[PDB]
């Protein structure tokens, strides 16, 4: 049964290398075409480069956006994909995928998720919204780089309406999502947690 | 160059069929007799998966109901049964000419619903962080479907708000938006009053909202 | 990229896709099924596979007289012509009146209303499915077949005024479509149930049928079976006007005195799947049905003739549906009925199918089991298929019996008779054939099952359980005397077989030891129900919610949880995380303390025993629930409310070790003021006893209606001693230099106040009772102010077990390294008169995995589930285990 | 006391039903184990709702063997309106 | 009549509010069926056609002789899913009743 598995991602401050390995395991590897192929948050699909079968003559090519800087290489005696990210760039934060098949990707791999930014671990900023004057409130999580952060309501008790909203990268690099709170027209609490740095941050909000 | 586009977004049910169309700016059809052309899922949180290749030939392990058809420019994906399982991202996606550059926006699919109206709610700048150094304000819109409706900031600033959006809910299939504007002290304290205004399918009007502090 | 090598994938796709869609139509049309449990009662007191197979081989003939208590008048009925017949014995099921009614819920009345037919197939599927390594009382829901080979020989008689008891039971008792729905019913399967009528065909056609059915995916699993019971004499009185029946009982198959058939009953299931589905659950594969066919003969020398053309058709057809030569089939489990008619055009029927290109030194061997047990009916061929998977088995062909010399009516000379046993490159196959009298030939081939570790867990329970304590004393002589006919099995497999593949009844029994030399005669004194140490026994309580309790003081000893930390993996990753979590709020590791390390300050002091008790109780709660034992409640006491504030959620590991540390520094310069002492009276009893103290004693804790605990100066604390010797009251006095729950904790209030400061109190995940309020309370409320109560006001631990058993909490589990307050808590639910059970986790000088395991087999003997995977493993060795002792009772009906 | 009596009546006449005819089934009947795990059908339902009507003289509903499962139930039941 | 699962009138009043049972009758009813692409290549006139059919159990229920609910539908499903048409391709159905 086809297997592929890929690994060596982390968070990674630009213009460095890195590798991403990916281990296939259930079909002849050497016969086929192998393929890289990377999806930004939020954007589609985005392929990056593929690798010929070492029958064809091993050739690489890679997309335009990353002449020189990546490569692609493959042990074919353990068979494993690897692709070298030299000299990284704000821009790279993707998911990448490891994918069989030059032109034909009939099966892909989980995904390594490369996240790469010059900011280092901040713990969460977090800010109230006063109710307006049917009836929502919330608080304003910000000034967090790592992922995943955590918001619970009233610590977990309040989960009707609650709707925690994807984070979004700023242009200072720093991650700021916001949760609310649909209240029908007591107290409402919120608990920020944020595991990087170990934060346990609570706020009231009230007019 | 070939180009292919599809619609944007196709909302279905569980209970009746669909099917996705798109057409290329090339006759697809090789030489060979084949439309070089193959159609993948990619659901919410899972890696994309290939259903079709050549334009028909569906691939093993896709379930039977998918189909694809078409021909030169034309193609299209049949889906007799509609499942929750199979909401997600389809990308037909051309293999005449190579290399390709990417995927295309793909055609998002979603639980269809009855229209409703958005529940706008500008919120205030609380006065923390208006000490802190930086103004934010966040505009909120719940239990709206489709998505895609528009923010704008009239203050008619265009360059320093942020928009997120919730995936489409398990239990209601509703949408929600959160667009926030961000500016400097100075900044801030300039104008004496920042409207929201929204544009939705659902709406009648463009429903605006307006917040006077400073 | 160039074309080529962009068409070549797409070659590639298309390819595998062409692979995986033909193996798709190969799994779906000639899918090797798998016998993964069968189960036989044929005459001659066969009760399991291994007794037919014990019989078969020994060359035993299981024909004695016609039974006397069936209300036949066997003297009257015995002419060697009008309306009588000329056999006096045949194979019988002496026992066919016998039924476990109580066990599968029938009734008495509907038991003796209902056909025997049903009574030995329910019981049949049950050791079936027992004998397969899978739980019945798993099966409920699932998309199991049932398909039974039966037909209405006539118990009720609805053509003569059916009788007055077995009156509006007579149809659901006696369809013979209810023979297959009851199996359903009360297994709770899901599956279709078809009963097939064929007359002498009709169990291989419902194997036939099951195995159709599991191939289109209609079923997981299926029961394929017959059954064939004698409530009337007739079918050997219709039988006798034409001389079919042999004058002596004897079915003389294939042999030169063939002279007649005579009948006999019987029921045979068997437990089958698809052989790919069997290789991923991991069941043991007996045999592997590869093919198999049925068709009609139609144009026969009258009806109920056979015919060599249609046998010789359904045996090719078997044969092209497995994919298997003629001569690869090495043995035949031929019908052989006997008849001076129908041997011959058999034996001729198999020598034209099977033999005709043969190698000139492997000829196919031909026997038959009705020459050892008579014609059996309908359960003939699933009969005869246990037959051949029990010699291909043990590696022997059996001798058919009562041939004297093959019978001259068919030319040998190819095919051989099993006259005498014949032992046996490739894998052994053996076909079956079921040929009615209705025409419907029928056919299947069987083939040898394909060639299929963990360290062993110490102190191993064995558990065993049963509907009846005497049903239960059956099952411990059983077991006993499987394992006396085994050479030294692992006792480990054998745990994990007790615990996993077989349903807990309500009377249940453990046996919990690390040597081999207790087992044997624990499992004997179960047996006589004498007790033993190393044995415990109870009764499983329905329904109730679990509790866990947390007491304080009082439950420690040097050593405890030593051997846990090298045993234990869990334990000690527990304690781990405790020490860390205690490393910054004190100045020494946990793990010192308990290990007994040199310098490590001893259990004598307040500040170290109480975090470390905190540490322990707290490890072996997470290790309980980490054993599938999730509390629906908990309950402290004193300090051990804190490690219970931990279990619920309210309070994180930091914040519990930072208040006990902090609470027992605080309650240091309490040491040698005063002290605690347990007297045995009611609470009134002992307040109107303080009275002349006043202020200098209080009730530190209500443990029970007799058991309360007084805390006090010493002075005052020695003057109550003396007092309660003067009155003759058994008051002890605890160890301890400190006497908390008094007045004298006000003097260090404030630094209580530090200890809990800096807390983030949260909901409780899990209800948890406060013995200071008396009733559950919110998570969020645990504050400083609540733990300088808890160490101030007096425990109400009567008043909340109370409370806790009105809400239907049932199972009190101490997680403590001793058991401290059992007694208060047994007493409080023997005055309230409750129904509950406490127990404890480990004993003094008993804290080895042992211990443990003693625990969790006491604690599922009270009926508390237990996820014994974790206990034991994920997957052992498979082992077969004997199935249930029913305790049957005679169900018969009299005219 | 009552329930006590309630009791052993609703045991005796639910082993008459559940006995062909003529003491082991008697105390088959303990207080939880549910009627129908007893393996009670309509008819039997029926056959006990008359004797326990005959006996307490009360009109009864015809399921009054599912809708209370346990002996307990059915004792319970017949104590409230009684 | 012992069950009391018989109508007294003696009619099969099905899925009427005035039901109180059913009825026996005697009676014989054959089908010959053959596959659909042999039918057409031999020229028989196709009087129907079974698209898909499904057989189960109700187990656990109520009673041997009482139905079940989920089992029922469940049948009906899969004979939809064997047949591979929908809910709303059924136009009527001829029910036990
Ligand atoms: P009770 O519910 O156990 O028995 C009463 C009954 C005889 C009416 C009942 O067994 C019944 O007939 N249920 C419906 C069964 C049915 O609708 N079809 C089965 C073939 S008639």
């Amino acid at each position: 049964e086809v297997q592929l598995v890929q690994s060596g991602g982390g968070l990674v401050q630009p213009g460095r290398s890195l590798r991403l390995s990916c281990t296939a395991s259930g079909f002849t590897f050497g016969d086929y075409a192998m393929s890289w192929v990377r999806q930004a948050p939020g954007k589609g699909l985005e392929w990056v480069g593929f690798i010929r079968s070492k029958a064809y003559g091993g050739t690489t090519e890679y997309a335009a956006s990353v002449k020189g800087r990546f490569t692609i290489s493959r042990d074919d005696s353990k068979s494993i994909a690897y692709l070298q990210m030299n000299s990284l760039k704000t821009e790279d934060t993707a998911v990448y995928y490891c994918t069989r098949g030059g032109t034909l990707f009939d099966y892909w791999g989980q995904g390594t998720l490369v996240t790469v930014s010059s900011a280092s671990t901040k713990g969460p900023s977090v800010f109230p919204l006063a109710p307006s004057s049917t009836a929502a409130l919330g608080c304003l999580v910000k000034d967090y780089f790592p992922e995943p952060v955590t918001v619970s309501w009233n610590s977990g008790a309040l989960t009707s309406g609650v709707h925690t909203f994807p984070a979004v990268l700023q242009s200072s690099g720093l991650y700021s999502l916001s949760s609310v709170v649909t209240v029908p027209s007591q107290t409402y609490i919120c608990n920020v947690n944020h595991k990087p740095s170990n934060t346990k941050v609570d706020k009231k909000v009230e007019p | 160059v070939v180009m292919t586009q599809s619609p944007l977004s196709l909302p279905v049910t569980p209970g009746e069929p669909a099917s996705i169309s798109c057409r290329s700016s090339q006759s697809l059809l090789h030489s060979n007799g084949y439309n070089y052309l193959d159609w993948y899922l990619q659901k919410p949180g899972q890696s994309p998966q290939l259903l079709i290749y050549l334009g028909s030939n569906r691939a093993s392990g896709v379930p039977d109901r998918f189909s694809g058809s078409g021909s030169g420019t034309d193609f299209t994906l049949k889906i007799s049964r509609v499942e929750a399982e199979d909401v997600g991202v389809y990308y037909c996606m051309q293999s005449l000419q190579t290399p390709r550059l990417t995927f295309g926006p793909g055609t998002k699919v979603d639980i269809k619903r009855t229209v409703a109206a958005p529940s706008v709610f500008i919120f205030p700048p609380s006065d923390e962080q208006l000490k802190s150094g930086t103004a934010s304000v966040v505009c909120l819109l719940n239990n709206f479907y489709p998505r895609g409706a528009k923010v704008q900031w009239k203050v008619l600033q265009s360059g320093n708000s942020q928009e997120s959006v919730t995936e489409q809910d398990s239990k209601d299939s509703t949408y929600s938006l959160s667009s926030t504007l961000t500016l400097s002290k100075a900044d801030y304290e300039k104008h004496k009053v920042y409207a929201c205004e929204v544009t939705h399918q659902g709406l009648s009007s463009p429903v605006t909202k307006s917040f006077n502090r400073g | 990229v160039t074309d080529s090598e962009k068409v070549a994938e797409y070659l590639r796709r298309a390819t595998l896709d062409l692979r995986a869609a033909r193996q798709r139509i190969r799994e779906l049309e000639s899918e090797p099924i798998a016998i993964i449990g069968m189960a036989c009662r044929l005459p001659g007191g066969v009760d399991s596979p291994e007794g037919l197979w014990e019989l078969v081989d020994s060359g035993t003939d299981a024909i004695a007289g016609f039974p006397l208590d069936r209300g036949w008048d066997v003297e009257g009925m015995y002419d060697p012509a009008p309306g009588k017949t000329y056999v006096k014995e045949a194979g019988f099921l002496y026992d066919a009146g016998e039924f476990d009614a109580g066990f599968f819920g029938i009734s008495p009345r509907e038991a003796v209303s209902m056909d025997p037919q049903q009574r030995l197939m329910l019981e049949a599927s049950w050791e079936a499915f027992e004998r397969a390594g899978l739980d019945p009382a798993r099966q409920r829901g699932t998309a199991t077949g049932v398909f039974v080979g039966a037909t209405a020989t006539g118990y009720v008689s609805p053509a003569a005024e059916v009788p007055e008891g077995a009156e509006g039971f007579a149809i659901t008792g006696n369809m013979t479509a209810v023979t297959s729905g009851r199996i359903s019913y009360t297994l709770g399967l899901q599956g279709p149930a078809v009963t097939i009528d064929t007359a002498c065909s009709s169990s291989l056609v419902a194997l036939h049928l099951a195995c159709q059915s599991l191939r289109q995916g209609e079923c997981t699993t299926a029961l394929a079976g017959g059954v064939t019971v004698m409530p009337t004499p007739t079918a050997f009185t219709e039988f006798s006007r034409q001389r079919g029946l042999a004058p002596d009982g004897r079915c003389k198959s294939f042999a030169a005195a063939a002279d007649g058939t005579n009948w006999a009953e019987g029921v045979a299931v068997l437990v089958v799947e698809r052989l790919s589905d069997a290789r991923r659950n991991g069941h043991r594969v007996l045999a592997v049905v590869r093919g198999t066919a049925i068709n009609q003969d139609g144009a026969s020398n009258g009806l109920s003739a056979p015919n060599d053309l249609a046998q010789e058709r359904v045996i090719r057809s078997a044969l092209d549906n497995a994919g298997l030569t003629a001569s690869d089939v090495d043995a035949v489990e031929a019908h052989g009925t006997g008849t001076t008619l129908g041997d011959p055009i058999e034996a001729q029927a198999l020598l034209a199918a099977y033999g005709h290109e043969r190698p000139a030194h492997r000829p196919l061997r031909v026997g038959s089991l009705k020459s050892n047990i008579g014609h059996a009916g309908p359960a003939a061929g699933v009969a005869g298929v246990i037959k051949m998977v029990m010699a291909m088995r043990h590696g022997v062909l059996p001798r058919s019996l009562h041939i004297d010399e093959p019978t001259p009516q068919v030319d040998w000379s190819a095919v051989t008779l099993l006259t005498e046993p014949v032992d046996w490159d490739r894998p052994r196959r053996a076909g079956v054939s079921a040929f009615g009298i209705s025409g419907t030939n029928a056919h299947v081939i069987l083939e040898q099952a394909p060639t299929q570790p963990a360290p062993p867990v110490p102190a191993a329970p064995w558990l065993l359980s049963a509907k009846t304590p005497a049903a239960l004393r059956a099952q411990a002589r059983r077991l006993h005397t499987h394992l006396a006919r085994h050479p030294h099995p692992d006792p480990t497999d054998i745990a994990h077989a007790l615990a996993t593949t077989r349903t807990p009844h309500e009377h249940r029994a453990a046996l919990v030891t690390d040597d081999h030399g207790t087992r044997g005669p624990a499992l004997a004194a179960l047996a006589e129900g004498a007790p033993d140490a190393c044995l415990i026994s109870g009764t499983a309580l329905s329904k109730g919610r679990t509790v866990f309790v947390f007491p304080g003081q009082g439950s420690q000893w040097t050593g405890m949880g030593r051997e846990l930390l090298h045993t234990s993996p869990e334990f000690a990753a527990y304690i781990a995380e405790c020490e860390t979590a205690l490393n910054d709020f004190v100045d020494w590791s946990l793990t010192d303390v308990l290990r007994g390390t040199e310098g490590a300050p001893g259990y004598d002091r307040v500040d170290v025993v109480q975090p470390a008790l905190f540490a322990v109780m707290v490890s072996l709660a997470r290790l309980w629930q980490h054993h599938g034992i999730h509390p629906d409640a908990v309950i402290g006491h004193s300090q051990g409310e804190i490690a219970a504030a931990h279990i619920a959620g309210a309070l994180s590991l930091q914040d519990a070790a930072r208040i006990v540390a902090l609470r027992s520094q605080a309650l240091l310069p309490l040491a040698g003021l005063g002290g605690m002492t347990s007297l045995a009276l009611p609470h009134d009893q002992a307040l109107q006893l303080i009275q002349p103290w006043g202020q200098d004693l209080s009730i530190a804790s209500v443990n029970g209606p007799h058991s309360t605990v007084v805390s006090g100066t010493t002075h005052a604390l020695d003057e109550l001693h003396t007092t309660c010797d003067t009155q003759g009251v058994r008051a002890r006095r605890i160890p301890v230099d400190y006497a908390s729950h008094s007045a004298q904790v006000e003097s260090i209030r404030d630094t209580v106040l530090q200890a809990a400061t800096g807390i983030n109190p949260q909901p409780t995940t899990i209800p948890l009772y406060s013995t200071v309020t008396g009733q559950p309370i919110d998570g969020t409320q645990l504050d400083a102010d609540y733990w300088y109560t808890n160490l101030r006001h007096t425990v109400r631990f009567e008043e909340t077990t109370r409370a806790l058993l009105g809400s239907g909490h049932r199972h009190f589990i101490e997680t403590t390294a001793h058991p401290v307050l059992a007694l208060a808590l047994e007493e409080t639910i023997e005055a309230t008169g409750s129904d509950a059970r406490v127990t404890g986790t480990l004993r003094r000088d008993h804290g080895d995995l042992t211990q443990l395991h003693t625990a969790l087999a006491t604690a599922w003997t009270h009926g508390i589930d237990v996820d014994w995977t974790a206990v034991l493993g994920d997957r052992r060795t498979p082992f077969e285990l004997p199935t249930y002792a029913f305790q049957r009772q005679r169900y018969w009906l009299e005219p | 006391e009552r329930d006590r009596a309630l009791l052993e009546v609703v045991r005796g006449n639910a082993a008459s039903v559940m006995s062909h005819g003529a003491t082991a089934t008697l105390e088959a009947v303990e207080p939880t184990r549910a009627f129908r795990d007893l393996g009670f059908d309509s008819l039997m339902a029926v056959e006990l709702r008359n004797r326990i009507g005959a006996a307490t003289g009360l009109r009864l509903a015809p399921t009054l063997v599912f809708d209370h499962p346990t002996p307990e139930a059915v004792v319970r039941h017949l104590r409230a309106e009684l």
